[PDB]
């Protein structure tokens, strides 16, 4: 017998495609969810700032009543 | 672009392993006489090429 290195009856194929998934969101959906979380942060920001101004006015009234 | 240098050099180290097993040199594998290939490839190589592919 002979003992070279042949391929055994043929081998499987190997791909040659530029395999790209291009996944992720679109323009509109990513854009809208970013602006939506932005507006959520704005609303909570507005609420905290106006309640904070209430308390800071109370601090002003403390210094007024303390002064003379 | 520091890193894909290293990545594809890992791939090139695998192919240097194939050159080493075939000839014995790291890089300067002469191995090709005028008039054919000297000292043909050992047994257990083609499936390794397949997995690398």
């Amino acid at each position: 017998v002979k003992q070279d290195m042949p391929p055994v009856g043929g081998y499987g194929p190997i791909d040659y495609k530029r395999n790209l998934p291009r996944r992720g969101l679109s323009g509109y959906s990513m854009f809208a969810v970013g602006i939506g979380a932005l507006l959520f942060g704005y609303w909570s920001m507005m609420r905290w700032n106006r309640e904070r101004r209430r308390l800071q006015i109370e601090d002003f009234e403390a210094r007024i009543a303390l002064m003379p | 672009a520091m890193t894909p240098f290293f990545w594809m050099f890992e791939e090139r180290e695998k192919m240097f392993e194939f050159y080493e097993r075939v000839s014995g040199a790291r890089m300067h594998a002469a191995y090709v006489r005028p008039g054919g290939v000297h000292q043909d490839l050992p047994l257990g190589l083609m499936d390794d090429i397949y997995e690398f592919s």
